[PDB]
RNA sequence: AAAUAUGCAAUCAAUA
RNA sequence: UGAUUGGUAUUGCAUGCCUGGUGACUUA
C-alpha cells in the first residue's frame, strides 16, 4: 500500500514531455556524506490510544520539525509509514520510533532503505 | 469533466507583478486626484458651512473619496475586497497557499 | 542546631543546583553525531584530545542518581503536608443518563467537532 | 575567521573603554545631571569607540553594538 | 568609462537618492533629461519629493515627444507656472 | 465561562472595529517583502556570474577604485600576497525606517547594499504541497 | 564499595550496569547515524572513531557489473543463483475491466526463464 | 529578594504604582469614550 | 586613540591624487578589452510575467 | 435593623 | 503620496488553478 498507487483509467492524463534522469553523485565523502537522501518503511506493533491519533500527532510533528515527507498511518494496534529524507533526519526518526513513543511498542521493524536518491 | 487532453501544470503567476488593468490604473488616477484635491473641498465646505447653504460641489463629482474603489491588488476585480487583505478571493487564495502568511500569524488549522 | 538548620537548606539548594547542572547536558556530552565524528580538530593533543573515555560520564550519572532519588524525599514531604493540608476532622435498579439515552452518531459535518466530521457531507 | 576576530577585539575594547572610562552614577543619572566631566567622559568613551569599530569584509552593514556585530 | 560616484550626504558611506534623481540609477534618460533641465532652470532636484520628480519627468517626456502645445493643465495652469513655483519652493544651492 | 482561553479571541473576532481592536496588520509589510524576494531571487545570481565571468581582474579593480576613493588602497592589500575575497550583494529596496533600536540589524547600514547568499537549506516562502511560488518557472509551457 | 540489590541483580541478568547498557545504546545511535557507520579502535588512553562503513541496506546484494544494490526478493528459493538465469518476454498484453465509473487498464505478461 | 525570581522592589512602591496605573487606566477610558464618534467633527444643530 | 585631527581627504593634492588614480583607471579600461566589460557590466530587472511572455 | 431602595448576555482581577 | 508593455472579443468541447453533485477511503 502506498499514497502513490492508482489504476489507469480510460481517459488521457498529461505525460511528461520528455525523459531525464537526474544522475547519482557517488563522489560523497565525510564533507558531503551529509547532503545525501533516503527513504525507508516502518512497521509498529503494539497499543495505542483514541485510535492512534496521539501517535499521529506526535509523528507529524517530528516530520515537521525534522522537514521529512512520505506518509504514516496509525491505528489501535498497529502503524506504518514510508518517510523519505535527509540521512541524519531519517536516523533521527528510526531513533524516536524505537525509544521515544508514548504509547505500548511491542514490536517495530525497519524495511526497504534506500540511500542516495535524487 | 475529465478533460480528453490534460495540458501541463502551469506555475501560477507571480504574486506582486499583476497584469495591466486600464480600470486598477484609473483607480489609482482617482486616488491620487482625491488626494491632491483633499483640501479643497474641505475649503468648499467651510465656505458652505458659514454661509449657512447647502450647495453641490460639482468638482467632488469627479476628484471626490468616492470614485474610489477597492479594487483587487492582484487581481485588478473590484468585488469581494477586503481592506485587511485587499486581495480578492483568489488573490487570497493564492497568497495564503503560497505560504506567505504564515510569518504574519495566519492560521489554516482554524475555520472558525 | 540553629545554624546548622539554618543552612542546610542553602547547602542543600547548592547541591539540587549541581545537579541540574549536570543534568542540563545530554548523556554521553560532549559526543555527537555530528563535528564530533567528522570534523576532529598529534602536536594538539595538549589542547583538544580526539581519545575519549566513557567511564567518567558514567560515574558522574552513576552518583547523581542517587542524588536526585534522595531529593525525591523533598517531593515526599510536600505530599504530606499537601495531604494534611485538607484534613477534615472527627468522623460525622436501571442506569441514569443525562443527555440522551446514548451518544448520538452524525453523518454530516458537526460545527462543533469539525476536526473529526470534516469528511463526512455538509448536508 | 578575521572577521570573526575582529569583532572579538572590538568587544575587547569596548569593555577596556567601559573599565577606562566609567560613568558614574548610571548613564542615565550622568546624562539628567549634565556635569561637565559626564559629558565629557561620554564622548570620549564614544568617540573612541566609534574609531575603534572595525570594518568586516563578509558583512556590509557596521554594526555599533558588539552584541550584533 | 562608468558612473560617477555618489557622494554621501553626511554620515554615510553610499545615497541611492542621489542616483535616482540624477537618473544613472535606474538608468531613465527621461530622468536624466529632467534632472538636466531642472539644474538648468535653478530648482535643487535634490531637495524634491519622488512625486514631483515623477511629474515633471513625465510633464517633460510629453512635451518633447508630443509638441508645445502638451502638457495641457486644467484651470489656465501652465508648465511655466509650475517651473515657478518648484524653483521658488526649492532654491538651487 | 467554562472556556476562557478558548475564546479569548472572540470579542476582537467579532464585537470590534478594525481601527479600535488593536490587531496589526501585515498587507504594507508583505507587499514590500514579495518584491523583495522575487528581486534578490532574479538579480542575485546574475550579479554573482558577472562576478565571477573575469575572475582575474577583480583584484586590480578593487585597487585601482580603492586608489580613486580612499588614496590608500592598503586596507584590502597590506601586500603583494595578501587576497581579498569579493562577497555578492544587491541594492537594498525596500524602505526599512531606520530605528533607535540598538538591536535592529538593518539601522547601521550604511552602504545601501546588502550582502546575498545563494545557499539557503530551508525554503522561505514554503508554499503548501506541489503547488510553485509564481514566476520561477520561466520556461514556455509544452503541450501534448 | 558493596554494589545495591538491584544492581547485582541487573549485572547479573544482563552482564552490564544500567548506565553501561543505556550508554552503549545511546553511542550506537550516535555513531550508526547519517549514511555510515563509524568503527572504534581502544587503547589504554581510551576510545576514538578514526574510519567510517559505508551502511548496508538491509536485505540487498551489490551486483559488480552494474556496480549498485539490488533487493532480494521473497517468495524466490535464495539458494537458486540469479546470475546464472536468464529471461525472454514471450507476450505483453493490455487487458481490460469495467467499474462503476467506467473502464480500468491494467497489464498481462508472460515471460520465459530457464 | 530573598526568593529567586520575584521582583525585588518594596511591596507598598508596586501597590502605590498599580493604583496609579488603574487610576489613570479608568481615566483614559472615560476621556475615549466620551470623545469616541462615528462622524468625528460632527457636532449637533451645526450646520451639516 | 582619536582619529586625525587635520585629515587631509579635503586637501587640493587628495584631489589631484584621486583624479590621477582615476586616469590609471581609464588608460586600463581603455588597454583591456575583457577588463571593460567587466568593470562596466549592468544587468537590469525585468517582470517575470514579462520574461515568461 | 437610622443597612439597600434591588432585573439578566455574548472581553477583560495576569488588574475592576 | 514609488502606475503601467492593449482587448470584460470567441473558444470552459484545449487547459492550469479553484468549486458543485454522487461515490468511495477497512489491516492487521
Amino acid at each position: 500500500f502506498d499514497t502513490l498507487n492508482r489504476s489507469i483509467t480510460g481517459f488521457r492524463k498529461y505525460k511528461a514531455p520528455h525523459t531525464t534522469a537526474p544522475r547519482v553523485v557517488r563522489d560523497r565523502d565525510e564533507t558531503n556524506f551529509h547532503e545525501m537522501l533516503g527513504k525507508f518503511r516502518f512497521d509498529l506493533q503494539g497499543s495505542f490510544k483514541e485510535n492512534g491519533d496521539m501517535l499521529r500527532d506526535s509523528l507529524l510533528q517530528v516530520g515537521r520539525d525534522l522537514f521529512l515527507v512520505g506518509w504514516v498511518k496509525c491505528r489501535s494496534r498497529f502503524a506504518t509509514g514510508h518517510i523519505q529524507g535527509d540521512v541524519h533526519a531519517l536516523s533521527y526518526m528510526r531513533r524516536y520510533l524505537e525509544k521515544h513513543v508514548d504509547e505500548s511498542v511491542s514490536s517495530v521493524r525497519f524495511y526497504e532503505e534506500n540511500f542516495g536518491m535524487p | 469533466m475529465a478533460a480528453r487532453n490534460p495540458g501541463p501544470v502551469l506555475n501560477p503567476p507571480p504574486i506582486a507583478f499583476p497584469s495591466f488593468n486600464r480600470r486598477c490604473q484609473k483607480d489609482w488616477l482617482a486616488r491620487r486626484a482625491f488626494a491632491e484635491n483633499e483640501v479643497n473641498g474641505r475649503i468648499y465646505k467651510n465656505v458652505y458651512q458659514n454661509l449657512g447653504f447647502k450647495g453641490p460641489i460639482p468638482i467632488l463629482n469627479k476628484v471626490g473619496q468616492y470614485r474610489i474603489r477597492m479594487r483587487c491588488i492582484s487581481g485588478g476585480y473590484s468585488r469581494g475586497i477586503f481592506r485587511f487583505t485587499r486581495m480578492a478571493r483568489m488573490g487570497m487564495l493564492q497568497l495564503a497557499r503560497e505560504g506567505w502568511l504564515k510569518k504574519y500569524g495566519y492560521r489554516p488549522g482554524l475555520f472558525r | 542546631p540553629a545554624e546548622r538548620l539554618h543552612s542546610l537548606f542553602a547547602r542543600a539548594d547548592v547541591l539540587a543546583h549541581l545537579l541540574h547542572s549536570r543534568l542540563a547536558l545530554p548523556l554521553l556530552y560532549p559526543l555527537n553525531s555530528g563535528g564530533a565524528l567528522t570534523n576532529p580538530l598529534a602536536a594538539l593533543n595538549s589542547i583538544a584530545t580526539s581519545r575519549w573515555k566513557r567511564e567518567e560520564v558514567m560515574s558522574a550519572l552513576a552518583t547523581v542518581t542517587p542524588l536526585v532519588l534522595a531529593a525525591t524525599s523533598v517531593s515526599r514531604f510536600l505530599k504530606t503536608a499537601h495531604a494534611l493540608s485538607y484534613f477534615a476532622g472527627p468522623a460525622c435498579l436501571g442506569r441514569s443518563r443525562v443527555h440522551f439515552l446514548r451518544p448520538q452518531l452524525w453523518r454530516v459535518l458537526k460545527p462543533g467537532e469539525e476536526r473529526t466530521t470534516k469528511h463526512l457531507k455538509w448536508r | 575567521a578575521e572577521d570573526l576576530h575582529k569583532a572579538e577585539i572590538y568587544t575587547q575594547t569596548t569593555e577596556k573603554l567601559e573599565k577606562q572610562w566609567p560613568a558614574a552614577g548610571g548613564v542615565a543619572k550622568g546624562i539628567q545631571g549634565d556635569q561637565f566631566f559626564d559629558v565629557m567622559a561620554a564622548a570620549v568613551r564614544e568617540d573612541l569607540q566609534d574609531q575603534s569599530r572595525p570594518v568586516l569584509v563578509n558583512e556590509l552593514t557596521d554594526h555599533e553594538n558588539p552584541y550584533c556585530m | 568609462y562608468g558612473p560617477e560616484a555618489p557622494q554621501p550626504p553626511a554620515g554615510l558611506h553610499w545615497s541611492w537618492w542621489e542616483l535616482y534623481v540624477k537618473g544613472v540609477n535606474p538608468e531613465y534618460p527621461p530622468r536624466q533629461r529632467m534632472f538636466a533641465f531642472l539644474t538648468a532652470q535653478g530648482v535643487d532636484v535634490l531637495e524634491m519629493e519622488i512625486r514631483e520628480i515623477e511629474d515633471v519627468t513625465r510633464w517633460l517626456e510629453m512635451s518633447n515627444v508630443y509638441g508645445e502645445k502638451f502638457p495641457r493643465f486644467p484651470y489656465d495652469v501652465t508648465f511655466q507656472d509650475k517651473i515657478e513655483a518648484l524653483k521658488e519652493k526649492y532654491p538651487l544651492a | 465561562m467554562a472556556f476562557r482561553y478558548r475564546r479569548e479571541g472572540q470579542f476582537t473576532k467579532f464585537r470590534v472595529h478594525f481601527d479600535r481592536s488593536g490587531f496589526r496588520p501585515y498587507i504594507d509589510e508583505l507587499k514590500w517583502e514579495i518584491m523583495d524576494w522575487h528581486y534578490k531571487r532574479a538579480m542575485g545570481p546574475q550579479m554573482k556570474k558577472t562576478l565571477m565571468s573575469y575572475q582575474e581582474g577583480s583584484e586590480k579593480l578593487q585597487y585601482m577604485h580603492d586608489l580613486i576613493a580612499l588614496g590608500t588602497a592598503k586596507a584590502k592589500f597590506p601586500h603583494a600576497t595578501k587576497r581579498f575575497f569579493f562577497v555578492p550583494a544587491l541594492p537594498v529596496t525596500i524602505p526599512y525606517r531606520r530605528s533607535s533600536n540598538p538591536f535592529c540589524l538593518l539601522s547601521a547600514n550604511k552602504t545601501g547594499w546588502l550582502q546575498w547568499s545563494p545557499k539557503q537549506r530551508v525554503p522561505f516562502p514554503q508554499p503548501l504541497g506541489k503547488r510553485k511560488v509564481g514566476g520561477t518557472d520561466p520556461q514556455p509551457p509544452v503541450f501534448p | 564499595v558493596a554494589p545495591s540489590a538491584s544492581l547485582r541483580n541487573f549485572k547479573a541478568k544482563f552482564g552490564r550496569t544500567p548506565l553501561e547498557a543505556l550508554l552503549d545504546s545511546e553511542e550506537k545511535f550516535l555513531t550508526s547515524a547519517g549514511p555510515v557507520d563509524w568503527l572504534k579502535d581502544e587503547d589504554e588512553n581510551g576510545e576514538a572513531f578514526v574510519s567510517w562503513r559505508w551502511k548496508r541496506p538491509a536485505q540487498t546484494v551489490y551486483d559488480a557489473e552494474k556496480g549498485m544494490f539490488v533487493r532480494e526478493r521473497e517468495g524466490v528459493d535464495p539458494l537458486i543463483k540469479l546470475h546464472e538465469l536468464r529471461q525472454t518476454l514471450l507476450s505483453v498484453s493490455r487487458m481490460m475491466s469495467m467499474n462503476k465509473q467506467g473502464r480500468v487498464y491494467y497489464f498481462r505478461a508472460i515471460v520465459a526463464v530457464g | 529578594t530573598v526568593l529567586r525570581g520575584h521582583c525585588p522592589t518594596d511591596k507598598e512602591f508596586i501597590r502605590r504604582a498599580l493604583e496609579e496605573e488603574q487610576a489613570v487606566e479608568r481615566i483614559r477610558k472615560k476621556l475615549d469614550k466620551k470623545q469616541l464618534q462615528w462622524f468625528p467633527g460632527k457636532t449637533p444643530w451645526a450646520p451639516k | 586613540g582619536l582619529g586625525d585631527r587635520e585629515p587631509v581627504q579635503d586637501t587640493t593634492a587628495f584631489r589631484k591624487k584621486q583624479e590621477q588614480s582615476r586616469r590609471t583607471l581609464q588608460a586600463a579600461l581603455d588597454h583591456d578589452e575583457r577588463l571593460a566589460r567587466y568593470h562596466g557590466a549592468k544587468h537590469r530587472f525585468f517582470d517575470p510575467l514579462f520574461r515568461r511572455r
